[PDB]
């Protein structure tokens, strides 16, 4: 068995050397013998390859002493109702020199905002990962025709990822300690969280006693909402994925039994809160 | 499209090390709380006959280690996350890694909890012997 998480989307036919594959899996199969591998003098590394690798499959069951889990359950969420954010990510493909995964292109939030993200990837290279724009179309549907223009729109990850804060702190510095990602079909949010979220042990503020709900890397330091200027990552948030609640269905199906005045990653965002709401507070 | 790098067993500890401020501290923490070695190393198949040297361009396990490829013993490169060091280069990819073979199973946390000694290139109190 295997995952797609870290899935190589290079077009390259052959595998990789011994000594820069990642896995035995990416190992070429030139280089295969008895379930392991042979060095085989003469035949040398590629030092000038750019493979992307697919960041969709992360999965956050990890239960580590120390470090809060990110997905909660519904009774934990309903707690915390002042902290959910609605959340949504429409996505463009890789294309040209990778194809098989998808980039974050519109990110959408139940506040109405919706920042578009020049597309972008994790490339393997011989000497490290290269965090870099990509070669991307949009879906080929027609519901998706308005994400057309947003490909020479976006704005370069270091710029959405301070955007993606400032928004979450003005929102929630008076509302909560916290914020709750509320999704729906979580995988392509989780992907899009690799870009703007880090974890780890619960911290403090910098310049207060309250929970640290942001990261710098610029300086190594942690903030709560209040005081996150210039801060660049969402630290130690918390997520559930109203699609697992037993619905049958898409979101807007779902939405529309409840609401009728929710008609885009953003409306799509604004649907997720508002069904998780009904849901979890009527009967 | 694409071609599969990971197995499932993986998922887990890669997954939390991707997201993680200190992925280093992270993977540490994750074997502390009895969580599994990362798994689907290049492990080589060699002649037990090289010189013990930690770090080379071909594998050199002598009778009491296994050789990997060096990108599969990093944290950095099994997670595609940026590599601590100043240059953001890696040290292990494009080389062979000798690990003893009491300590196989988790071929990168060994690299990450030990060091090379710059003067004899064995890996100090395995078995570097210059005091
Ligand atoms: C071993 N393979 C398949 C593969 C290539 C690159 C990454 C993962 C698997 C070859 N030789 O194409
Ligand atoms: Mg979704
Ligand atoms: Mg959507
Ligand atoms: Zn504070
Ligand atoms: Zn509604
Ligand atoms: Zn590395
Ligand atoms: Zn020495």
């Amino acid at each position: 068995n295997v995952t797609g998480l870290f899935k190589d989307c290079s077009k390259v036919i052959t595998g990789l050397h011994p000594t820069q594959a990642p896995t035995h899996l990416s190992v070429d199969t030139k280089f295969k013998t008895e379930g392991l591998c042979v060095d085989i003098p003469g035949i040398p590394k590629d030092m000038t390859y750019r493979r992307l690798i697919s960041m969709m499959g992360f999965k956050m069951n990890y239960q580590v002493n120390g470090y809060p889990n990110m997905f909660i359950t519904r009774e934990e969420a309903i707690r915390h109702v002042r902290a959910w954010i609605g959340f949504d990510v429409e996505g463009c493909h890789a294309t040209r020199e990778a194809v098989g995964t998808n980039l974050p292109l519109q990110l959408g939030f139940s506040t109405g905002v919706n920042l578009v993200a020049v597309p972008t990837g994790y490339v393997d290279t011989p000497n490290n990962t290269d965090f870099s724009r990509v070669s991307a179309k949009p879906p080929p549907g027609d519901q998706f025709k308005h994400l057309i223009p947003l490909m020479y729109k976006g704005l370069p990850w270091n710029v959405v990822r301070i955007k993606i804060v400032q928004m979450l702190s003005d929102t929630l510095k008076n509302l909560s300690d916290r914020v709750v990602f509320v999704l729906w079909a979580h995988g392509f949010e989780l992907t899009s969280m690799k870009y703007f979220v880090k974890i780890g042990p619960e911290r403090t503020c910098c310049l207060c006693d309250r929970r640290a709900t942001c990261f710098s890397t610029a300086s190594d330091t942690y903030a709560c909402w209040h005081h996150s200027i210039g801060f660049d990552y969402v630290y130690n948030p918390f997520m559930i994925d109203v699609q697992q609640w037993g619905f049958t269905g898409n979101l807007q199906s779902n939405h529309d039994l409840y609401c009728q005045v929710h008609g885009v990653a953003s409306c799509d965002a604004i649907m997720t809160r508002c069904l998780a709401v009904h849901e979890c507070f009527v009967k | 499209a694409g071609n599969a790098t990971e197995v499932p067993a993986n998922s887990t500890v890669l997954s939390f090390c991707a997201f993680a401020v200190d992925a280093a501290k992270a993977y540490k923490d994750y074997l502390a709380s009895g969580g599994q070695p990362i798994t689907n190393c290049v492990k080589m198949l060699c002649t037990h006959t090289g010189t013990g040297q930690a770090i080379t361009v071909t594998p050199e396990a002598n009778m009491d280690q296994e050789s990997f490829g060096g990108a599969s013993c990093c944290l950095y490169c099994r997670c595609h996350i940026d590599h601590p060091n100043p240059k953001g280069f890696c040290d292990l990819k494009g080389k062979y890694v000798q690990i003893p073979t009491t300590c196989a199973n988790d071929p990168v946390g060994f690299t990450l909890k030990n060091t090379v000694c710059t003067v004899c290139g064995m890996w100090k109190g395995y078995g570097c012997s210059c005091d």
